[PDB]
């Protein structure tokens, strides 16, 4: 999940954007 | 600010300010 991918690891915008509306 | 560790109100804000009037979804337990 997103605590995953930019929290325990380092996040990109490429990531964040998967979670906007 | 979206190239790090981002955890808790931290990655809530990014979230914020990245999508906009978008909106977003947060899931913790995803």
């Amino acid at each position: 999940g997103i605590v995953e991918q930019c929290c325990t690891s380092i996040c990109s915008l490429y990531q964040l954007e998967n979670y906007c509306n | 600010f979206v190239n790090q560790h981002l955890c808790g109100s931290h990655l809530v804000e990014a979230l914020y300010l990245v999508c906009g009037e978008r909106g977003f979804f947060y899931t913790p337990k995803a």
